[PDB]
RNA sequence: UGUUUGCAAUUUUUUAUAGUAUAUAUCAAAUCAUCUUUAUGCUAUUCAUAGACCUUGGGUACAGUAUAAAAAUUAUAUAUGUAUUAAUUUACAUAUAUUUUUUCUAAGAAAUUAGGUAAGAUUUUGUUUAUAGAGAAAUUAGAUGUAAAAAAAAAAUCUUAUGAGGGCGGAUCCGCUUCUAAUAUUUUUUUGUAGUUAUUAUUAUAAUAAUAAUCAUGUUUAUUACUUAAAAAGCUUAAUGGCUUAAUCUUGCCUUACUGUUUGAUUAACAACAAAUCUUA
């Protein structure tokens, strides 16, 4: 989130629109997924999903 | 950083607290009295006594 | 302006820098204290046990007499539980002149007086 | 039995007390002046922070209940005679007084959401907010019964004065502030007036007064010489209001200042204060109670009479 | 236990509590301020008169406890100085008042007084620390005030009047409520009638028991404390009202 | 004070050594600023 | 006078007071609370014979007599056995030496009195750090779905005590670490160790990789042992190395 | 600061201490 | 000898010994200004010592019901009386400043100071009940409820998995796929709901059944978790949106309100350009 409550992309991948009832109860969230297909929010007990993002 | 405050209680005595009646128990005060007699108290007044007898157009 | 010195000379003495610092006590007197400390918390708890089992009877007492009550017929041409829908009444227990002065005033004393009781009380 | 060797051997509760031959040649004060040096300090030289920053952090603080603690306070001094003739002879009589009967298998009660729901078949009715508390703004306290498991008793005490023309004659507040200190015996806290009145001619956010609140056996002992030496001696006085409380359990109601004066800890000095400076007070008594009429019942049982007004 | 915490803790507090300054209660060189002077003197310093010697300051402040068998933290002992001290030592002049012409302070009285050595039952002063209970004898077995409930009253309008009728009205007493504290119930025998007593708890404030003119078959009364109630009621009257009795 | 002087003794010499360890660093770090 | 007694304090308080123990120190308010704990410990014995004795009358019952049958039975022990457990407890403590002897580490950890304190103590300061890395490191979800460590665990490099979550240098850490364990329930178990570095960068598919650089089985601990040192795993303690200790290492350029 | 006035306070002590012998030889002689 | 004087008690580290890495002791730093004369003085008593009732003195006291044996001890200048000296040298006492032991005129009685960071607190507005002086209007104290011994087991419906490197087509790539695990969901099939204290009833103080209470080894001012509509208060200034799980408030330490360069955006800023805005390394 940035100074003007502007909600910017960390990594290369797809929006998200969603709500997390697990972590607020009336909040409503964006999200980046690496892969189209994914459903957010991930279960909590789910692994991370991140990418390298390095070359050798 | 929450700061722990210290308690600031000045000095207390043990008095003896003699009531009208005769009768006496000890309290916790500041006065440096030991004894200190009531001549009037709710064991001497109307208010408090009012089945009492010989205090009472 | 003199008299008020004495006052401000009453605060001073309480004040954070003049207090006494807080204590410092070795293991042998620590440990001391941690008994002392360890019971008397006891002893508490041995009086509110007492003290609270004795609450305990007297409600059970008072549970066993309503519900008997409650079951009772009479006296003579009455249905019942009449004796018992009277004895919940709360008629005066909550207006003024609920409890006696006379007795709500006389506190626990050290020792008696002069006169421990009053035998020539006349109505 | 093998529960019994699981306990510890060397029992130092189990010895025998100590006996006089060894009691006599403990002389504290003869170790000190035959050693002739200063012994060596511990090692363990742990002394609680003077700050608590945080949860985690290296240096952590220890209970008040810790006496190297800066929060330490001694404790009890004596049993307050008020609070042994309540838990005596009054912590029944109150039982017995209020008590009402429930069949021995009464289901429980349950509470019902004071802050209420719509409910129907509109679809509006399904993402409303909860309705307001009806009748007033803020939900009271409900009552609770007077059973053997819930005796109303005395908490705290706050003696709290307001001194307005504390602000012309600084001398006024300093006054006040050694009476509520020799009355309760603890350092009051100045306060501060919140609103300006120019007809009052009050400024806001200037000290105006102060505060003190006792707590445990020290409020006991305030009620035993306030019912018993202060009030009986107030000239024509009728009783405590029978209006007082908020509704909650906590009667409130003030003293003149010629009735503050008769405290044994203000008339003893009464020549160290200046003239025309002993200020009244809004003494608050808050109880465990959970109603305006069992607080009223509460402070009838230690003796305090009530004039209808 | 209870003695030598209040007196282990009255000197932890003599540590952390600030200094007595004299001059907020004494003025300077008045009959009381050198009273004080010369008793502190006696006391070495210590303004408190139930902590016996102790400097909270010093090379010697560690040493605070006090060894097995001491008299300073007995009740006694407190008393005893503090009365002991209640006596002026300096005439209103200034001057000393001699050691035989200081005049004792009245003493307080005896916990335990003559009905307890003497040992009358029938006296509402003795066992001035436990709660005493008011026992008839019926024309014999020892029970309370106790009668049959008409139509017209009520349990506790009933119990006001058999109390009148048999203890006399010269008594300030007080029936707590409306509610029964105890019950004993005698089952019928199938033949006679059964009875279901109702107790009422009561309170005595002032005066005596009367059975002069008694409506009652009463011969004698007393006041029993509750290890003594055992001793002279029957075991199925005792075993229902035991419930209804106090710590003390 | 017949045992604890040796150990009084042992205290002071802990003390007097790294007084003597303080100053002898503390003089080497003055050299080398 | 030597240093197996203690400290200087002690050889030097030990020299000019007199012998006796503490326990029987001629104080008025400490010979009156040690009497009120000891009268106290008696009644809590009392009770264990008293619900120990109980537990045999309804062991020697026939189930069907319970009309909750064998389920109901054993549902009723249980809360029995617990409640003795806690009377072994409350009925040391309140003993001033058992803490003493606790404190100064010599305390027995074969008996449940010291095993209370021992958890009462890792659970003030340590669990509290350890349960923050498992979260802030997101070892979970990662590692596991949920894990809430029940023992304590501190690993030291060539006798260094390294913080939980510290990075350490690549030399340092090159020999097996010596883990200083502690368990708080009674019993001998085998445990297993493993390290994992669910780090390693895996270029070719744009992820990472977990690899195990330690990995031993059948290693026997009980309450009493406390220093395990990962070198000799087979040689001098019992247990079966699946894979010897590999120097962690971290490629340029990775976090 | 302490053991400081402690010696200067021995140290006072023995001209005390002097002058309250040479003194005594004075009163002897007359 | 910093750390409370009766004895291995916090964290890390140094050094040394034993030891084959560990164990003990020691040292340093962090947390904290606890004040420390072992008596040199005082007190009591007694014995000398002056004579119209004095100075200065020497003894005695035996300390747990602690004690006379420290309830708080400094220096210096001037000057006087006693007294002493080679001397305003010494001792004593007053005459009175002046300094140290910070221990005596309340900052924890005083400012609305607004940013970085960490920790702590979480309805502060209004409405409302009550409250000496006190009134339409001054201060203070209040204004939701629940939980805190403890579960076990069977199947099913999905959804997930960097689970079994599952299987089959084309180890970790992808669509189909069974199994296992986990979360969630069924109103689901249930089983269990004790122990402790006490009461009542039966049975021979104990057993069994029922009823009631039960967060409690803990300074009851308990504590902790959850809950308490909306509006309002507060957040630099209008209005709007937002924040209560922090963007508010309190406190500690600070001054990144940094230097250079640079990424990707504002569905290619303002329907161009420029002055701009947010963000990355
Ligand atoms: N405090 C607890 O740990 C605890 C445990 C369970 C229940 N409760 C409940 O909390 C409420 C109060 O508990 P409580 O009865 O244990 O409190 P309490 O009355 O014993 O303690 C309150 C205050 O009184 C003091 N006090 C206690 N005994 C004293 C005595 N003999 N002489 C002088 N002062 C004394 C205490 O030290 C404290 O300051 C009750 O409802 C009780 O049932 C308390
Ligand atoms: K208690
Ligand atoms: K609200
Ligand atoms: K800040
Ligand atoms: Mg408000
Ligand atoms: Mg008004
Ligand atoms: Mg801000
Ligand atoms: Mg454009």
């Amino acid at each position: 989130m940035g100074r003007d409550h502007t909600i910017h992309a960390a990594v290369a991948g797809y929006v998200k629109y969603y709500r997390d009832p697990q972590l607020h109860p009336d909040r409503q969230y964006i999200g980046v997924v690496f892969n189209r297909n994914d459903k957010l929010p991930y279960p909590k007990d789910a692994p991370r999903k991140r990418k390298l993002g390095l070359v050798a | 950083a929450t700061f722990v405050p210290r308690h600031r209680r000045p000095y207390q005595f043990t008095q003896l607290v003699q009531l009208s009646d005769g009768s006496t128990f000890t309290v916790r005060t500041t006065m440096p009295t030991a004894l200190y007699k009531s001549a009037k108290d709710s064991r001497n007044h109307l208010l408090w006594q009012p089945s009492d007898k010989s205090l009472k157009a | 302006d003199p008299r008020i010195i004495n006052i401000l000379r009453h605060f001073a003495v309480l004040s954070p820098k003049r207090i006494p610092p807080p204590l410092r006590f070795g293991r042998n007197r620590y440990l001391r204290h941690w008994t002392i400390h360890r019971a008397w918390l006891l002893f508490r708890r041995q009086q509110r046990e007492q003290r609270e089992r004795i609450l305990m009877q007297q409600h059970q007492s008072m549970s066993n007499a309503c519900e008997e009550l409650r079951n009772t017929e009479g006296p003579g041409t009455r249905e019942t539980g009449y004796l018992y829908r009277v004895a919940m009444l709360k008629n005066g227990v909550y207006g003024l002149k609920s409890i006696p002065i006379e007795y709500a005033s006389r506190a626990l004393v050290e020792t008696p007086g002069r006169q421990a009781w009053n035998h020539e009380w006349k109505r | 039995i093998p529960d019994l060797a699981e306990l510890e051997t060397r029992s130092a509760l189990d010895a025998p007390i100590p006996s006089e031959e060894d009691k006599k040649e403990f002389r504290p004060w003869k170790r000190a002046a035959d050693r002739k040096a200063r012994l060596p300090s511990s090692r363990y030289q742990y002394h609680p922070p003077k700050y608590n920053r945080g949860p985690l952090h290296p240096i952590q603080s220890p209970p008040s209940s810790d006496p190297i603690a800066r929060d330490f306070v001694p404790g009890p001094f004596n049993m307050p005679r008020l609070k042994e003739t309540f838990r005596t002879v009054m912590a029944s009589d109150l039982m017995t007084l209020a008590y009402i009967h429930t069949p021995p298998g009464t289901p429980k009660k349950e509470p019902t959401e004071r802050l209420r729901a719509w409910e129907g078949d509109s679809p509006y009715f399904a993402n409303r907010a909860r309705r307001a508390p009806r009748g007033a703004p803020e939900l009271p306290i409900r009552e609770r019964d007077i059973s053997f498991r819930n005796i109303p008793e005395i908490k705290e005490i706050t003696v709290s004065t307001f001194v307005p023309l504390g602000l012309k004659n600084p001398d006024l507040l300093i006054v006040a502030r050694a009476v509520l200190l020799a009355m309760t015996g603890t350092m009051p806290e100045m306060t501060r007036s919140k609103n300006n009145v120019v007809q009052w001619q009050l400024q806001a956010n200037k000290p105006a007064g102060c505060k003190t609140t006792i707590y445990g056996n020290a409020a006991w002992e305030f009620m035993d010489r306030l019912i018993h030496l202060v009030l009986p001696r107030i000239k024509d006085w009728k009783g405590v209001p029978a209006s007082t409380g908020d509704g909650s359990g906590n009667v409130q109601f003030g003293l003149n200042p010629e009735d503050v004066q008769l405290f044994p800890e203000v008339e003893c000095n009464y020549d160290m204060y200046p003239a025309k400076m002993i200020p009244g007070c809004h003494i608050a008594i808050k109880t465990t109670a959970t109603s305006d009429r069992q607080a009223k019942l509460l402070l009838q049982s230690l003796g305090v009479p009530f004039y209808s007004n | 236990f209870e003695e030598s915490f209040y007196f282990y803790q009255k000197r932890l507090n003599e540590r952390l509590t600030a200094p007595f300054r004299k001059d907020f209660y004494f003025k300077k060189d008045t009959a009381a301020d050198l009273d004080w002077r010369i008793k502190l003197k006696e006391r070495h310093g210590v303004p408190a008169k139930d902590i016996g010697r102790y400097n909270p300051r010093g090379r010697m402040a560690w040493n605070d406890e006090v060894l097995v068998g001491s008299q300073t933290s007995s009740r006694k002992h407190m008393v005893e100085k503090l009365l002991a001290d209640a006596e002026m030592r300096v005439s209103e002049d200034g001057e000393e008042i001699p050691a035989e012409d200081r005049v004792p302070v009245e003493k307080p009285m005896p916990r335990r007084t003559e009905a307890d050595e003497k040992g009358d039952v029938k006296r509402l002063d003795r066992a001035l620390d436990k709660t005493l209970y008011l026992v008839v004898k019926k024309k014999a077995k020892w029970m309370f005030p106790t009668g049959v409930v008409p139509t017209d009253e009520g349990l506790h309008e009933t119990a006001a009047r058999i109390l009148a009728e048999s203890a006399g009205v010269n008594m300030n007493t007080w029936i707590v409520g409306r509610v029964p504290v105890a019950h004993h119930v005698v089952r019928p025998v199938f033949l006679k009638k059964g009875e279901k007593i109702f107790f009422l708890k009561g309170r005595i404030m002032a005066g005596q028991a009367d059975l002069t003119d008694n409506l009652h078959d009463l011969v004698d009364f007393k006041w029993l404390t509750q290890e003594e109630l055992r001793s002279t009621l029957a075991e199925e009257y005792f075993h229902s009202v035991k419930g209804m009795f106090a710590e003390r | 004070s017949s045992v604890i002087a040796e150990l009084i003794k042992e205290k002071l010499a802990a003390r007097a050594e790294y007084n003597a360890r303080q100053s002898a660093l503390r003089k080497l770090q003055q050299q080398k600023m | 006078g030597g240093p197996e007694l203690g400290s200087r304090r002690r050889r030097a308080a030990l020299a000019t007071t007199g012998n006796l123990p503490f326990e029987q120190l001629p104080y008025q308010c400490f010979q009156d609370a040690r009497k009120i704990l000891q009268q106290d410990r008696a009644a809590k014995i009392a009770q264990i014979v008293k619900e120990t004795e109980k537990i045999k009358l309804i062991e020697a019952r026939d189930a069907s007599e319970f009309e909750g049958g064998e389920a109901a039975k054993q549902t009723r022990i249980k809360s029995l056995r617990k409640y003795i457990e806690e009377l072994k407890i409350l009925a040391d403590i309140n003993d001033p030496e058992v803490k003493r002897r606790f404190e100064d580490g010599r305390g027995d950890m074969t008996k449940p009195v010291y095993r209370f304190m021992a958890e009462r103590r890792w659970r003030s300061m340590d669990y509290k750090i350890i349960a923050q890395r498992i979260s802030q490191f997101h070892v979970v979800p990662d590692l596991l779905p949920a894990f809430d460590p029940t023992m304590d665990v501190k690993l030291s490099f060539r006798g260094y005590q390294v913080s939980p979550g510290a990075i350490l240098d690549s030399r340092v850490t090159e020999v097996a670490p010596t883990l200083r364990m502690q368990v708080f329930d009674k019993g001998e178990r085998l445990l297993t160790v493993v390290v994992i570095d669910s780090d390693v960068p895996d270029v070719t598919h744009d992820n990472f990789k977990r690899r195990c650089h330690f990995l031993a089985a059948n290693i026997p601990w009980d309450p009493s042992k406390t220093v395990l040192s990962l070198r000799s795993v087979g040689d001098r303690v019992e247990g079966d190395v699946g894979k010897p200790w590999l120097p962690p290492f971290a490629q340029k350029g990775s976090p | 600061f302490l053991l400081g006035i402690k010696e200067r306070k021995l140290a006072k002590a023995d001209r005390r201490e002097e002058y309250r012998r040479r003194v005594r030889e004075k009163r002897e002689q007359r």
